[PDB]
This record gives structure tokens, C-alpha cells and sequence, in this order.
């Protein structure tokens, strides 16, 4: 609520989010629920910043670094490229690299990363990004959605949040498949009431 | 500064935005405010009151959902401004949402 926070949001534009659920694109209800977190968390604090970044596509891309403009963001969302996988450690370090740039250092640092597709990384590469966040005083929301058939896709998940976890400010909210609108799963966890 | 990329009037962002349904907006916290979801056809705002969003639109696009305006006041008229002479009348808002109807292809 009062929190000060600059939060830094992954957005999966992976070959996985073009085919399947339809009605919406998974991709569209992705920028979707990012529209509805980033209104929830600039009207919390009007101090607080949101950027954006794609992770897959032809390579990493950071759309914005973190502004409290909600304008500037719901623009820079226009246009989203699909294809290709997520490289979720560069975009993770992408991500604390603007964070760590935030122009007001008085905000808490924050990385929402938004997986629905396959994680093609082991936990130990995975541990030592989620150490390195909580050295740097990030702390990290994962969204886990879409196909829910690799068993192996939540154990990851698991172990990048429990390396990063401090204080519990890190959260996991897994989406299940088949669901009713990413954002309405959402509304009620943490993602977006803290 | 604003980059080749950009879409200003001035001090005013214009900012599209795309929905796959105009209600999801209805849990929106910066929105939800000043839309009135029973009424049809897109419309805008003359001011930041509640539900401010009545003023429809004349002769508007196809997928065309509404225009909201975050500051500022304005001539405030049914059936008088096209979307293209809406963004003249921006009268010191920071940013111009024009929301759109989200097509899956």
C-alpha cells in the first residue's frame, strides 16, 4: 500500500503463447493482466514505477525501464512480437540491471516474471540467478501458466523462488490451465494485493 | 523529447490500447472509475468525475471502444467530435487512451 516499490515485468512472447487457448491469445490476455498490475500498482503509490521487457521473440527486449507514466508503459506494449523462447536469465538480469538504475533508490526493487513455457534451465543455474537477486535486495513474483503437462516446469519454479526468497517478499502463483482470465487468477494473490 | 515512435499532441501521449473485452476494465483500478458499462457505443470524457465517460462519440471507427482523458476538461457533447478532431481537445491532459476492440487472427 504505501510500500515504495519499482517493479520490472517479464512478458513471455514465446512460439508457445501463438497456438492453443484461444479466445483470448494467450499472449493478449498476458499484456492484459500486465495493463490491469501496472493500473493496481501505480494507483497504489503514485511514486511507484513499473518497466516492461520480452524475454523471447528474436532476443530480449526492454520496451520501457521503469516509469511511473502509465501511459508510457500501456504504449510501449503495442506491437508485441511472438516466436522463438524465453531466455529467462538474461531477461532476469536485464531486469536487475534497470532496477538497480531506478532513479529514486528510496523504492524497493521488484521483478515479475511471467512463465508460460517450458523452462529449459537446470535448478543449479537457476539457484545461482535467484542468490544473486536477494544479494541485490530484488524480490520476485512468477507467474506459472499455460500447458500444465511438464512436471518438471513447477520444480523449477520452485527452486529459483526459494534461492531468491527473503522475508517472504518473493511469491509463486500458478495459474491452472483451462482457466477463467490470467488477471482475474491474479486479482486475489499477491501479485497484486502485496 | 518525444522519439519518431511516438504519438504526442503536445504534453498529450496518445495511447492505444487493445482489449478482448471492453468489461475487463471493469476491475481496472485506474479505470474502472469513470466507465459506465451499460452504455453502448463508444464515448468519452469531459472532465475526471466519476463514470465521466458518456459523451458519445460521433461517427465512430470500427473496434472503436472509448477515448479516455486524463486531465483536463472539454467540450463535453454528443455526436459532435470524430476520433481524429478528439485529439485536439486534450486541454491539458497528460494522455489520451483510445481503446480498442481486441481481434484474434
Amino acid at each position: 500500500g504505501p510500500v515504495l516499490e519499482a517493479t520490472m515485468i517479464c512478458i513471455d512472447n514465446s512460439e508457445w503463447m501463438r497456438n492453443g487457448d484461444y479466445s483470448p491469445s494467450r499472449l493478449q490476455a498476458q499484456t492484459e493482466a500486465v495493463n490491469l498490475l501496472c493500473g493496481a500498482k501505480t494507483q497504489s503509490n503514485p511514486e511507484n514505477t513499473v518497466g516492461i521487457l520480452t524475454m523471447a521473440g528474436k532476443g530480449v527486449r526492454v520496451l520501457t525501464t521503469p516509469t511511473s507514466d502509465l501511459g508510457k508503459i500501456l504504449a510501449c506494449m503495442h506491437g508485441l512480437d511472438v516466436g522463438g523462447e524465453i531466455n529467462l536469465t538474461a531477461a532476469i538480469q536485464i531486469a536487475q540491471l534497470a532496477l538497480k538504475h531506478r532513479q529514486n533508490k528510496n523504492q524497493r526493487q521488484r521483478i515479475i516474471v511471467f512463465a508460460g513455457s517450458p523452462i529449459k534451465y537446470e535448478k543449479k543455474a537457476l539457484e545461482i540467478v535467484g542468490k544473486r537477486l536477494k544479494k541485490n535486495s530484488v524480490s520476485l513474483d512468477i507467474v506459472n501458466f499455460g500447458e500444465d503437462d511438464d512436471e518438471e516446469k513447477p520444480q523449477k519454479l520452485e527452486a529459483l523462488l526459494t534461492a531468491v526468497n527473503n522475508n517472504d517478499g518473493s511469491h509463486i502463483v500458478h495459474v491452472p490451465s483451462g482457466a477463467n482470465a490470467l488477471s482475474d487468477v491474479l486479482l486475489s494473490t499477491p501479485v497484486f494485493t502485496g | 523529447g518525444p522519439a519518431p515512435n511516438e504519438e504526442f499532441v503536445g504534453d498529450m501521449r496518445i495511447v492505444n490500447v487493445n482489449l478482448s473485452n471492453i468489461d475487463i476494465l471493469k476491475k481496472h483500478e485506474t479505470f474502472k472509475k469513470y466507465f459506465d458499462f451499460t452504455l453502448t457505443g463508444p464515448r468519452y470524457n469531459g472532465n475526471i468525475a466519476e463514470f465521466a465517460m458518456i459523451w458519445k462519440i460521433k461517427n465512430p471507427p470500427l473496434n472503436l471502444l472509448g477515448v479516455f482523458f486524463d486531465d483536463g476538461t472539454r467540450d463535453d457533447e454528443d455526436d459532435k467530435y470524430i476520433l481524429e478532431e478528439l485529439k485536439q481537445i486534450g486541454n491539458g491532459a497528460k494522455n489520451m487512451y483510445i481503446f480498442w476492440q481486441y481481434e484474434q487472427k
